[PDB]
């Protein structure tokens, strides 16, 4: 069930990247239309997958970054990012 | 008779410099200007410039002044049109022409020579992927993702010429060419005949013999 | 800098019928220095007319030229089978630059022919590579004007198709067209029915050729 | 060798991403130092991997991009990119 994953395979979860840039809610809807979800930041913070999900949308609306958020993130809604669906 | 020739079909990557030659015969080389005309696939015939085989002087049109250089020699009796720093849209055929008037002048083009197709693309030489189009009933072969032109597609080692349509190549966004070769045959022949497409890509030296069998299931 | 605009887009007349070609100049061509060239497909341009009235040596009598000022005409009395090619008009009176026309293709006139429409699902050999290409073939039709639209679950597809057309066939003087629908395999497995709709003069009603993923 | 592949698995080859930006020669040296090579652009041109190998180094020296470069009349080739080793 791993070669059937045309993306990033981790433990049984397949992450498909979408090169097109969408907003957070749009990305949420896009993943939902494929029966998937935005990657959880916790599940990838300490893995090798982080280098692929950098500056990509997370489930919490805030993007996925190496360091924890720099404590002054005001508005994430008005911007587009790439995303993965899993 | 008068003749003008060049080793054309020169696929070149952009940034490089293509140097088209033009050997002329049948008249006095030093008596007439040699003119260059380019034909882009979308655009029309566009005059590029002229050169005197007597003096070496060059007269270029705008959009080709300083990026194009024409030279010549009287010994080999040849005129050379050189384009440097090629870009994507310069893909075009470059004809050579001897003009009717003599000297510093302009007239109708007395004689023409065979063209010179120069494809300018960063894409590298790549063999095509051939996929069946299984089945009056029609069936075909899709050759995809190859570079550069051309691929020659025959059916059954050239044994089937009635009803064959080898469409002109199409350029995809990836820079790789695609082509579809189809053919219509009677339904009676579905069972007793195997259908072979022989696709040959000479620049990649790729020979594929693909069988388009009737659909199973 | 004169622009040489050739009014006929596609001259469509049967063999032997009178071919009339209009060539208009933006400014006056001095001394009526107009030339006519015929380029057969894959060949070099041939000299046909100079002085807008004088025939080149060895050129068939049926080729004629006339006009003055900013209007020049090319006339072919008897349209020979070889006379079906592209024709350009060139100016050399106000030179440099000697400018050319955009050219007109002279096609052949036959009766209306309906396109034989076939649809090809992508093969399993392609269904391994990560992409699906569905092909729609229109065979032996005339005129060339034909609308090919793709429906995936009856939804109109935009910006995912590429079309290719052949030149006139040597035998039946018809045209053949393909539309290639190229999507990622996920899209091909995201939907079920694939329909090709053809709109042509020879069809009283558009024909839809379809299949299901099975 | 697929769950031991911490990257992109295709055809039997594992592509390891290096998020740090090196020149072409440096990326070649790192891939050699990992007993790997820079990805062949042809083996991934018509796959799903382009979305990961966009603007990354190739084995021929030219980077891997979806559309063909139009001009590239700059001749310093002094650029830093991401890269994969396989």
């Amino acid at each position: 069930h791993k070669e059937s994953c045309n993306g990033l395979y981790y433990q049984g979860s397949c992450y498909i990247l979408h090169s097109d840039y969408k907003s957070f809610e749009d990305a949420k809807a896009n993943c939902a239309a494929e029966s998937s979800t935005l990657p959880n930041k916790s599940d990838v913070l300490t893995t090798w997958l982080i280098d692929y999900v950098e500056d990509t949308w997370g489930s919490d609306g805030n993007p996925i970054t190496k360091t924890t958020s720099d404590y002054q993130d005001s508005d994430v809604s008005q911007e587009v990012r790439k995303y993965f669906c899993t | 008779q008068v003749q003008l020739v060049q080793s054309g079909a020169e696929v070149k990557k952009p940034g490089a410099s293509v140097k088209v030659s033009c050997k002329a015969s049948g008249y006095t080389f030093t008596g007439y200007y040699i003119h260059w005309v380019r034909q882009a696939p979308g655009q029309g015939l566009e005059w590029m410039g002229r050169i005197n085989p007597n003096t070496g002087g060059t007269n270029y049109a705008q959009r080709f002044r300083g990026r194009v250089t024409m030279t010549r020699d009287t010994s080999i009796s040849t005129a050379y049109m050189e384009l440097s720093r090629l870009r994507s849209d310069d893909t075009a055929v470059f004809y050579c022409a001897k003009i009717y008037c003599r000297g510093d002048c302009y007239s109708y083009f007395d004689y023409w020579g065979q063209g010179t197709l120069v494809t300018v693309s960063s894409a590298s030489t790549k063999g095509p992927s051939v996929f069946p189009l299984a089945p009056t009933a029609a069936l075909g072969c899709l050759v995809k993702d190859y570079f550069p032109e051309p691929v020659t597609v025959s059916w059954n080692s050239g044994a089937l010429t009635s009803g064959v349509h080898t469409f002109p190549a199409v350029l995809q966004s990836s820079g790789l060419y695609s082509l579809s070769s189809v053919v219509t045959v009677p339904s009676s022949s579905l069972g007793t005949q195997t259908y072979i497409c022989n696709v040959n890509h000479k620049p990649s030296n790729t020979k594929v013999d693909k069988k388009v069998e009737p659909k199973s299931c | 800098e004169i622009v040489l605009t050739q009014s006929p887009g596609t001259l469509s007349l049967s063999p032997g019928e009178r071919a009339t070609l209009s060539c208009r100049a933006s400014q006056t061509v001095s001394s009526n220095f107009l030339a006519w060239y015929q380029r057969k497909p894959g060949q070099a341009p041939r000299l046909l007319i100079y002085g807008a009235s004088s025939r080149a040596t060895g050129i068939p009598d049926r080729f004629s030229g006339s006009g003055s000022g900013t209007d020049f005409t090319l006339t072919i009395s008897r349209l020979e089978p070889e006379d079906f090619a592209v024709y350009y008009c060139l100016q050399y009176g106000n030179s440099p630059p000697p400018t050319f026309g955009q050219g007109t293709k002279v096609e052949i006139k036959r009766t209306v022919a309906a396109p034989s429409v076939f649809i090809f699902p992508p093969s399993d050999e392609q269904l391994k590579s990560g992409t699906a290409s569905v092909v729609c073939l229109l065979n032996n039709f005339y005129p060339r004007e034909a609308k090919v639209q793709w429906k995936v679950d009856n939804a109109l597809q935009s910006g995912n198709s590429q079309e290719s057309v052949t030149e006139q066939d040597s035998k039946d003087s018809t045209y053949s067209l393909s539309s290639t629908l190229t999507l990622s395999k996920a899209d091909y497995e995201k939907h079920k029915v694939y329909a090709c709709e053809v709109t042509h003069q020879g069809l009283s009603s558009p024909v839809t050729k379809s299949f299901n993923r099975g």
